[PDB]
């Protein structure tokens, strides 16, 4: 049984600029089996009021999802993605490079 | 091994009696349907189960209601029934949804007529007619003919008796009834039915010969309040015995 | 037109988790959801707001009922094959199919299954036949292929149906399928030149550097094509520069039909 | 809308070979079907076809053309027992089946020596009929209903004696009019010239 682990890339919207409202991404794909759990971080903690796009399909079997949130980026706040899978012994945090 | 099994053959409704029809399939299949069939027009279908658990309307689902019972069982019901009910309704099953080269298994058919009155209601007269002794010399054969006159509705069933046996071989019963007043809507029916067999046969006085029609008609719980008999269900004969 | 496709994906997982659907079904076209389907809802629903505008009713009742009946079917194959396998736990069983219609005028169809995300059978709707990746797919290749009517059946539905429903999604979606949004594309230092792009529709982009006019794509980072959030796309790519020596490096882009080319000074 | 069209009845002759037409107007188009209903039962599955071109099954053959929208059921060597309706019916792009509504085929048995007769049968005691039988005449002859409203004449039937392997055709005629006579019962038909009226009396 071959089980495929998230990639998980975090990205805004447009190119970041200070003071300006910005959506954040993170991407989740290429996993099997379908069970995820995915949160958006905001200096290390969850961000609450963060939407998904439904499951969705890829011709290779695989699956991938989009979590996003509303923000504006700052010099001070360090954002992440943090991404649970049956693949992954812990959970795994990718930040936002910007 | 019965494929699609549907209950009653034949029924004589009242307007506003009510009416379950009964359908199973043994044959593990996931969809099953309710069709009628009128003259003159293509299959149309009622209500529908495309698997256990779920239903839906089909083109004419007005006036009747289903019930997808269990994965086997697909009962159809008119709550309360119309003249325009009056129809031969069809079970059927395929293995999956309609979707795909699956066919249809279709039930032996349920014939329902709906009566605004039962007075309407006649079962046959049978009488049994003995061959020409012309056709006998003509042709070494020898012709019986059996009328089953005055019945309506058209819910019969005509079978031959040859020494205690039914037959169908030598036997032509018309596969439609004549209408006796062709221009009326309730017009009662008659129906013919021959069997021929070889002059030596009927020239045997031991070789006996009985006509029978089983009628389908009311039952205990019908009213009636006509002077004659109430036409029930049952079954009229005649016969004739061979002559020397 | 640019190329399109239509395809629906079935998923059923025989051991789900509190909550999770044992089935779910989803149409795309191109790569938006247009449909979907699961065993929670046991409904049938638009994804695309011009889905929903030009369906009617009736078109969702009814496969809404073929979906039932279709999660059931899918219910008894994965049973059938988590036996055959002598599979304890959970495990999965998908099916895609579906068509395209190319630029050129000529058409592809596909149908497909996977157990636990792998290939399992392959339909080749040319030689009538089905390809089996172990023995327990050989087993219902078997079967599949005695049935040589369902196979006719599917060969008309990918190459005559499936077309026809695209066609008519495609025109009920036109203003958003059909449009144009050009990329922005920049290039910055982080050493490797990036060579951004962002705000583009269809998502299909070619991205790629050169170094004094020659393409060396075994030395190029290829960023995945990936949605922005608001119907748009964004990409890149990178390219490690040379500190011993100068190069002409540039950018190249090519989306619907325009081409651009971006010097590095 | 959608529908689909064929025939209302076709008459063809023992031995002989029969194409029974099948024309479809239909939002898409998922397979056709034929089925076979003998009066008073159940239809049955006969055929499918949904790529172009002609399959065979027995002494049945079964084409489509998806262009045309036309298909059309090949019986070849009728027998007597092909004599039934059959029904096509088109699956549409949402599955959902279009029945046509049937085509009557009606079989006219090779009938090898002719002898066309009208016979006055024996009275019932029970029956206040007279009853008479025109019998054993060639297939091309057709059987009128009566103009009288109190004479009965039902339509021809065959009849297969399967021991002595012999069809014969057969008319009934009845009547409780006094001025009813088998010599008499028939005169609304086209009979054949030779047929035999025995003496009464
Ligand atoms: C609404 C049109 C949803 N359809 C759907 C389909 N349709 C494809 C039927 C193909 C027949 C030949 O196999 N498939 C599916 O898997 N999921 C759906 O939601």
């Amino acid at each position: 049984m071959i089980q495929r682990t998230p990639k998980i890339q975090v990205y805004s919207r447009h190119p970041a600029e200070n003071g300006k409202s910005n959506f954040l991404n993170c991407y989740v794909s290429g996993f099997h089996p379908s069970d995820i759990e995915v949160d958006l971080l905001k200096n290390g903690e969850r961000i609450e009021k963060v939407e998904h796009s439904d499951l969705s399909f890829s011709k290779d079997w695989s699956f991938y999802l989009l979590y996003y949130t509303e923000f504006t980026p700052t010099e001070k706040d360090e954002y992440a993605c943090r991404v649970n899978h049956v693949t992954l012994s812990q959970p795994k945090i990718v930040k936002w490079d910007r | 091994n019965a494929g699609v099994t549907q209950t009653p053959k034949f029924q004589v409704l009242k307007t506003g009696q009510s009416m379950t029809l009964q359908c199973a399939q043994d044959m593990n299949h996931n969809s099953m349907y309710w069709y009628r069939q009128d003259p003159g027009m293509g299959l149309r279908l009622i209500y529908y189960s495309a698997s256990e658990g779920t239903t839906d309307k089909g083109e004419v689902p007005n006036g009747y209601n289903v019930s997808r019972l269990n994965k086997r069982e697909f009962s159809l019901r008119l709550e309360s029934a119309a003249p325009s009910q009056t129809s031969v309704y069809f079970c059927a099953s395929s293995v999956w949804t309609g979707e795909g080269s699956g066919e249809l298994f279709f039930g032996e058919g349920s014939r329902l007529t709906v009566l605004e009155d039962l007075k309407n209601v006649f079962p046959p007269e049978v009488a049994v007619f003995e061959p020409s002794e012309a056709e006998i010399s003509h042709t070494q054969k020898a012709t019986l003919v059996c009328l089953a006159t005055g019945f309506y509705p058209d819910h019969v069933e005509l079978s031959w008796w040859v020494n205690g046996k039914e037959v169908h071989s030598g036997v032509c019963t018309d596969p439609q009834p004549l209408k006796e007043q062709p221009a009326l809507n309730d017009s009662r029916y008659a129906l013919s039915s021959r069997l021929r067999v070889s002059a030596t046969f009927w020239q045997n006085p031991r070789n006996h010969f009985r006509c029978q029609v089983q009628f389908y008609g009311l039952s205990e719980n019908d009213e009636w309040t006509q002077d004659r008999a109430k036409p029930v269900t049952q079954i009229v004969s005649a016969e004739a015995w061979g002559r020397a | 037109m640019r190329t399109h496709s239509l395809r629906y994906f079935r998923l059923g997982v025989s051991d789900p988790i509190h909550g999770v659907p044992e089935f779910i079904s989803v149409g795309y076209v191109d790569s938006h959801p247009i449909t979907t389907y699961d065993s929670v809802t046991r409904q049938k629903e638009p994804r695309a707001p011009w889905m929903a505008e030009n369906l009617a009713p009736d078109h969702w009742e009814r496969y809404t009922q073929l979906l039932r009946g279709w999660q059931q079917m899918f219910k008894v194959e994965l049973k059938r094959l988590q036996r055959h396998y002598n599979h304890s736990g959970s495990h999965t069983y998908q099916r895609m199919i579906g068509c395209e219609l190319l630029e050129d005028g000529s058409t592809t169809g596909f149908l497909q299954y996977a157990y636990d995300g792998q290939d399992f059978l392959i339909f080749n709707k040319d030689t009538l036949s089905w390809l089996a990746v172990d023995n327990v797919a050989h087993t219902i290749k078997q079967a599949w292929e005695a049935n040589q009517h369902e196979l006719l059946y599917q060969k008309n539905w990918l190459e005559e149906e499936c077309i026809a429903w695209l066609k008519r999604f495609l025109e009920y979606g036109k203003d958003t399928l059909q449009r144009t949004e050009p990329p922005l594309v920049r290039v910055n230092r982080k050493t490797a030149l990036f060579c951004k792009a962002h705000g583009f529709y269809p998502p299909e982009i070619y991205m790629t550097w050169m170094k004094n006019g020659e393409e060396i794509v075994q030395e190029i980072d290829y960023g995945d094509i990936l949605p922005s959030g608001d119907g748009t796309y964004q990409a890149w790519a990178s390219i490690e520069l040379d500190p011993q020596s100068s190069n002409l490096y540039s950018c190249h882009v090519e989306h619907s039909g325009v081409h651009m080319v971006l010097q590095v000074p | 809308g959608q529908n689909i069209d064929q025939p209302t009845e076709m008459t063809a002759t023992e031995g002989a070979i029969v194409q029974i037409n099948c024309t479809y107007q239909t939002s898409g188009f998922n397979g056709l079907f034929w089925y076979q209903q003998h009066a008073g039962e159940a239809p049955t599955f006969l055929s499918y076809n949904v790529l172009d071109g002609l399959e065979e099954k027995g002494r049945f053959s079964s084409f489509l053309s998806r262009s045309k929208g036309y298909s059309y059921l090949l019986l070849k060597e009728l027998q007597m027992k092909d004599s039934a309706s059959y029904l096509c019916a088109v699956k549409d792009s949402n599955y959902q089946l279009i029945w046509g509504a049937g085509t009557k085929l009606i079989i006219k048995p090779d009938i090898q020596n002719p002898d066309p007769a009208v016979y006055q049968l024996r009275d019932s005691k029970s029956s206040d009929k007279s009853v008479c039988l025109f019998t054993d005449f060639d297939s091309q002859t057709n059987v009128s209903q009566s103009k009288d409203s109190d004479v009965y004449i039902t339509d021809k039937c065959v009849l297969d004696m399967r021991s002595m392997d012999f069809k014969s055709n057969s008319a009934v005629a009845w009547s409780n009019k006094s001025d009813f006579a088998c010599a008499n019962a028939f005169n609304n038909s086209i009979i054949p010239e030779d047929t035999f009226f025995p003496s009464p009396e």
